[PDB]
């Protein structure tokens, strides 16, 4: 994440969606235990989650957005 | 967790996703969903922890005709 300007307060970050990704078998252990086979990301929904330490009232509120990886 | 709507409101809200599977088994269509919580402080309680009245809510899952058709 990089800020747009010196005092803009808006952070912009980007990446390219891969064709193949490795699914995490379980998130209950560290380091994560990954599945043994990869799967194509098409059709799956890509969701982000920005952890907000201080909401408008000044506390932790979990906000994110949703999108889908289209295929033709 | 439960989060209060406003500093002087008293109403708590939270966004919950309906699970497709609770623990090693799926959740079925038309299943009876009961959301019960214990107040520990009901109107008939002289103080906290005196009366253990419980309150529940009924939630329905979506039911629609799973019709199957063929071209010919």
């Amino acid at each position: 994440l990089v800020e747009t300007g010196a005092a803009t307060g808006v952070f912009v970050g980007d990446f390219q969606i891969p064709s193949f990704w490795c699914r995490v078998s379980d998130t209950t252990t560290t380091p994560y235990t990954y599945a043994g086979d990869e799967e194509t990301t098409t059709g799956l929904d890509i969701e982000v989650n920005y952890v907000d330490f201080r909401d408008a009232s000044g506390e932790i509120v979990e906000v994110g957005d949703s999108a889908g990886v289209r295929a033709n | 967790d439960f989060r209060e709507t406003g500093d002087s409101t008293g109403i708590f809200q939270i966004v919950i996703e309906i699970p497709e599977s609770l623990s090693n088994d799926k959740l079925e269509r038309g299943e009876e969903i009961i959301l019960e919580y214990t107040d520990w402080g009901p109107s008939g309680s002289d103080y906290v922890g005196d009366e253990d009245e419980d309150v529940n809510l009924t939630i329905y899952t979506s039911n629609f005709g799973a019709t199957v058709e063929l071209d010919q």
